[PDB]
């Protein structure tokens, strides 16, 4: 029997990317128009791409123009979707279909389809930082040496700036590269060294800028 | 440049009946018409093309007509199997445009909902996410609303729902909405509702719990 | 002048499926072998794939082999690599190559690189569920709270299968977190609540977890 | 299967310095080999190309050099902008295999870290996770080795590490390694603690805290 099937989806902020490919079985794409189509929330269908036999022409609905991409690959039997600047209202199971039938002609219908894969968007585009302290050790060595700082936990997307008292701290201070968490959000950690005879009389604060959220946070850092 | 446009969006019958689902272009595009049936999770299914010719192995007791803008597919003999969604298409040499298609139910009495509200498990809670659970048991038709309400105030985006498929011995639907917080904006307010519209309510019907209690 | 920008990189968890593209700037793709490099996190390169022109040539690295699958676009300028199965060892930055020389010939080096895209396959392949309990109210209806799994499905029954009538079992939901989540519920007598026990068996089959949670009243 | 080995795998240098990175190939591919470089999170940039062969626009104090097995990447008078790794290449029409790469640094005196140890903080543990971050301060050369230990007990899994460029004015690296639990698994234990080995050190240093002090 013929089939088709998607791969690739899954969830994407908004605004992000994502690219979908679709292969088949017991037929040659080649002879074939291919075309992709998504079912809404609402149940409706909405066509959203085509594609004609050897690529002469590349046909888009008017909600996905300039931002969806068709190609075909005739050789090994794929068809692939790049979905770009991605919208909430692209959410949908997405369909790889073949127009088609028992003989082939200028103008047939959709004769097989694939099963679906699942494609959400969420409507954050982007989340602040939440700012913890790094509280320096109570049992420092008494005379100097002491370690605090800042962690940027849960951000997105990069990047994040940060300076110490508005930019008046500079010797000793380490901005770390932030690491990928598995939530898919960003973390990274600031930290300086300081006397630790200074603690008690120097007030220090970490100034966090996330300016793809537009969010400022100054956090004031203290023993204990 | 062609909008097509079906009627009714639900169509409500009992097996055995003979129904007719319409479909309208904006402009005339011939017999350049497909019918496709389609069950929830599952891929469409191709019936009919050129406007009335039947795709080898559908069932006879499909049959399309039309042309010009008006257009129709006829089911002599809805059996169970038949009910779904099923949509028109107008189909060109490149792209192509569909309805918003026609869901097919079966025919029963309206029922109202049995509403129930859940708070969040103690558990849940002390790992920092709150999610409460409103159910809507056995109600007829599909069509429903939920609303949050949190010390009444409107709730939106942080909410999800799913809805049953008719149940086979009394053919009604059952729905289940999340509405999901952290524990940090869960513990500042204390009235958690839910509110209910449905065709078998003469008004609407809400659930409450007071958090804590 | 020339430049290469690749798109869809992201988190996939192991055994999934993730697709990358590559688009240019200020040249043709048609007249090169197009490449994908990856950078592993202990800072080597590793050579992945390689599509020569008219894709007479599709050549894989021994280690993705039978995985991934690299095609090209030569009218819109595009290159493409299908990541399947995927593994831990697959995470690297993904980097699209052209291989050219101001004169091309045979076999000219890898003259034009993108900036890449960073790709990062968790350990985990799947994830046994939380099962928190939907406490009937002080026919009363409980239920299961069956929460963050994956994959799907699981199965739900009630008292060992002993207990049918007026059960209900959700379609999951895929929350943001990427995990799935549903709740079963079943109505009952108002009177049994303190007389009949009732436990969801909760089994997750590509976890190979199972778990049994008691409801009761409060 | 071709298989490229580079020699050394770190190369530390002065600025000015006239060093070699060499390739060596399993068996003979003539002169098809080409060198890049490469800066940390930028792409990178082809330098040589048939084994001796200069791209337009690279500078002259690059040369390459080697045929058959044994190839050499020569740099005549480092400048601060080469500091980088660099990766030889066996390219074939269809395929390609790189070595290990060699990075490049700049040459100082023994440091080793200054360690400190940092709890988690009471407003993020109310919220459910437990990050514990260790910091390695001022050390050289870059390689150093982080293991936590809950109740000494080896952890395995549960921290990431990221490293600093080279610092402008002495030179040295910094590392932090943070340690992420749940409010739950950081609470069922008492003792925790980084050990941090490093040439610098005689004996592995052991920074830790008790849970509330």
């Amino acid at each position: 029997e013929v089939q088709l099937v998607e791969s690739g989806g899954g969830l994407v902020k908004a605004g992000g990317s994502l690219i979908l490919s679709c292969g088949v079985s017991n037929f040659r794409i080649s002879a074939h128009t291919m075309n992709w189509v998504r079912r809404v929330p609402g149940g409706g269908l909405e066509w959203v791409a085509s594609i004609s036999t050897s690529s002469t022409y590349r046909d888009y609905a008017d909600a996905v123009k300039g931002r969806f991409t068709v190609s075909r690959d005739d050789l090994e039997d794929f068809v692939y979707l790049q979905m770009h600047k991605m919208r909430v209202e692209d959410t949908a199971i997405y369909y790889c279909a073949r127009k088609g039938s028992d003989r082939l002609s200028d103008n047939d219908p959709f004769d097989a389809w694939g099963p679906g894969t699942v494609v959400t968007v969420s409507p954050a585009s982007t989340k602040g930082p939440s700012v913890f302290p790094l509280a320096p050790s109570s049992k420092s060595t008494s005379g100097g040496t002491a370690a605090l700082g800042c962690l940027v936990k849960d951000y997105f997307p990069e990047p994040v700036t940060v300076s110490w008292n508005s930019g008046a701290l500079t010797s000793g201070v380490h901005t770390f590269p932030a690491v990928l968490q598995s939530s898919g959000l960003y973390s990274l950690s600031s930290v300086v060294t300081v006397p630790s005879s200074s603690l008690g009389t120097q007030t220090y604060i970490c100034n966090v800028n996330h300016k793809p959220s537009n969010t400022k946070v100054d956090k004031k850092v203290e023993p204990k | 440049d062609v909008v097509m446009t079906q009627s009714p969006s639900t169509l409500s019958a009992s097996v055995g009946d003979t129904i007719t689902i319409t479909c309208r272009a904006s402009q005339s595009i011939e017999t350049w018409l497909a019918w496709y049936q389609q069950k929830p999770g599952k891929a469409p299914k191709l019936l009919i093309y050129k406007a009335s010719t039947l795709k080898t192995g559908v069932p006879s007791r499909f049959s399309g007509s039309g042309s010009g803008t008006e257009f129709t597919l006829t089911i002599s003999g809805l059996q169970f199997d038949d009910f779904a969604t099923y949509h028109c298409q107008h189909y060109a040499g490149y792209s192509a445009t569909f309805g918003q298609g026609t869901r097919v139910e079966i025919k029963r009495t309206v029922a109202a909902p049995s509403v129930f509200i859940f708070p969040p498990s103690d558990e849940q809670l002390k790992s920092g996410t709150a999610s409460v659970v409103c159910l809507l048991n056995n109600f007829y038709p599909r069509e429903a609303k939920v609303q949050w309400k949190v010390d009444n105030a409107l709730q939106s985006g942080n909410s999800q729902e799913s809805v049953t498929e008719q149940d086979s011995k009394d053919s009604t639907y059952s729905l289940s909405s999340t509405l999901t917080l952290s524990k940090a904006d869960y513990e500042k307010h204390k009235v958690y509702a839910c509110e209910v519209t449905h065709q078998g309510l003469s008004s609407p019907v809400t659930k409450s719990f007071n958090r804590g209690e």
